[PDB]
C-alpha cells in the first residue's frame, strides 16, 4: 500500500518571561516512532518504536540537532507574530507545523506537504506542486515575501522529494516486520432493546490497522445516514484501531438493516447482519 | 484565536471480560489550545498510574491525546474519565459502557 | 529524519 511520513511540532507560548512548551513526534503511516518535549527530563529525540532504537549515536545527535533548530526558530516565531498581531504579552499562544511525505505503492514519491498555523488557523503553507505558497491574512504575506527572498519552497521541496522519501523506505525496510503488516478488522454486532417499541444495533470494527476504513448503515438497500450514531475512529493503544457505527431500529423489524465494512486489509468488503 | 472543546471517549483496548485484566482508554481530540487536563476515575476516585501519549494534532490542527492505564473490570465498579480544559466551565466527565 | 533545510523564521 502507500505509506507516509510526518512529522508534527507544536510550541506554545507562557505569559511573560516564561519559556515556551515545545513538542515533536514523528510517524511513520500510523505510528509513532520519535518524541522530543521540552517539558521533558531528557532534552534529546527520544525513541518510540522499537525498530528506530536499532539507530546509533549519530542519527540522535543530529535529530537532537535539527529538533533544537526548530524549537529556536518556534521559539523566534512567536515573539514575531505577536508583534505582527497587536497582542498582549498576558496571553498564551500556539504555532503548528507539519510536513511530511506520501509514497506509492512501489515506494516511489507520491506527494508532500508542510502547512503552518497560528492559534489554530491557517497562517501559511506550500501549495500542493511545491512551488508556491497560500498566505491566510496579510501578516502571512509578509512571510511569504520573506521565504520567497530566501527560496524556501526549494528547500523544503528538495527534502521533501529527496532524504524524506529516502528515510521512510528505509524505516519501511527497517520496520518490515511491524509496519509493513495490514491488519484486517474484526468485527461484531450487539443488540439491545431501548424500549418496547425499539433496539439498538451497533456495528463494530476492531483490531485494525492502518486508521481508514468505513462503515456504515443502510435500510432496505440504500443507506441510513442521519439515524446513525459513529464514533471517530480511535486509538486502542495497542498500534490498532477501533470504531463502531449504531442506528435504533424499529424492534422486530432488525431484518432489514444490513452493515458495511470497507478497509484495505478486507480483498472483498463485509456487509453485517444481526446474527442471532 | 480559535478555541475547540474536546470531543472524548472512553473505553478498553480490548473487550470486556470481566474480573479479567485489560486497559482502560480516555481519548481526547479536536481541542485547542492544547492545554487540557485528565483523570481516569474509578467509583469516583483517581486511579494511580495512568500514562498518555505524546501531543499531537489533526489536519485541522486540532489536538488529540489518548490517556491510559491498566485495570480489570467487574459488573459493578465504574470507571469513568473526566476533562477539563478552557472551553469548559467545569469538568466534564464520561462514564465508560463496555459496549461503547 | 527531520528536515535540516526549508525551516526558518516568519
Amino acid at each position: 500500500g502507500s505509506h507516509s511520513m510526518r512529522y508534527f511540532f507544536t510550541s506554545v507560548s507562557r505569559p511573560g518571561r516564561g519559556e515556551p512548551r515545545f513538542i515533536a513526534v514523528g510517524y511513520v503511516d500510523d505510528t509513532q516512532f520519535v518524541r522530543f518535549d521540552s517539558d521533558a527530563a531528557s532534552q534529546r529525540m527520544e525513541p518510540r518504536a522499537p525498530w528506530i532504537e536499532q539507530e546509533g549515536p549519530e542519527y540522535w545527535d543530529g535529530e537532537t540537532r535539527k529538533v533544537k533548530a526548530h524549537s529556536q526558530t518556534h521559539r523566534v516565531d512567536l515573539g514575531t507574530l505577536r508583534g505582527y498581531y497587536n497582542q498582549s504579552e498576558a496571553g498564551s499562544h500556539t504555532v503548528q507545523r507539519m510536513y511530511g511525505c506520501d509514497v506509492g505503492s512501489d515506494w516511489r514519491f507520491l506527494r508532500g506537504y508542510h502547512q503552518y498555523a497560528y492559534d489554530g488557523k491557517d497562517y501559511i503553507a506550500l501549495k500542493e506542486d511545491l512551488r508556491s505558497w497560500t498566505a491566510a491574512d496579510m501578516a502571512a504575506q509578509t512571510t511569504k515575501h520573506k521565504w520567497e527572498a530566501a527560496h524556501v519552497a526549494e528547500q523544503l521541496r528538495a527534502y521533501l522529494e529527496g532524504t524524506c522519501v529516502e528515510w521512510l523506505r528505509r524505516y519501511l525496510e527497517n520496520g518490515k516486520e511491524t509496519l509493513q503488516r495490514t491488519d484486517a478488522p474484526k468485527t461484531h454486532m450487539t443488540h439491545h432493546a431501548v424500549s418496547d417499541h425499539e433496539a439498538t444495533l451497533r456495528c463494530w470494527a476492531l483490531s485494525f490497522y492502518p486508521a481508514e476504513i468505513t462503515l456504515t448503515w443502510q435500510r432496505d438497500g440504500e443507506d441510513q445516514t442521519q439515524d446513525t450514531e459513529l464514533v471517530e475512529t480511535r486509538p486502542a493503544g495497542d498500534g490498532t484501531f477501533q470504531k463502531w457505527a449504531a442506528v435504533v431500529v424499529p424492534s422486530g423489524q432488525e431484518q432489514r438493516y444490513t452493515c458495511h465494512v470497507q478497509h484495505e486489509g478486507l480483498p472483498k468488503p463485509l456487509t453485517l447482519r444481526w446474527e442471532p | 484565536m480559535i478555541q475547540r472543546t474536546p470531543k472524548i471517549q472512553v473505553y478498553s483496548r480490548h473487550p470486556a471480560e470481566n474480573g479479567k485484566s485489560n486497559f482502560l482508554n480516555c481519548y481526547v481530540s479536536g481541542f485547542h489550545p492544547s492545554d487540557i487536563e485528565v483523570d481516569l476515575l474509578k467509583n469516583g476516585e483517581r486511579i494511580e498510574k495512568v500514562e498518555h501519549s505524546d501531543l499531537s494534532f489533526s489536519k485541522d490542527w486540532s489536538f488529540y491525546l489518548l490517556y491510559y492505564t491498566e485495570f480489570t473490570p467487574t459488573e459493578k465498579d465504574e470507571y469513568a474519565c473526566r476533562v477539563n480544559h478552557v472551553t469548559l466551565s467545569q469538568p466534564k466527565i464520561v462514564k465508560w459502557d463496555r459496549d461503547m | 529524519f527531520a528536515t535540516g533545510i526549508g525551516i526558518i523564521t516568519v
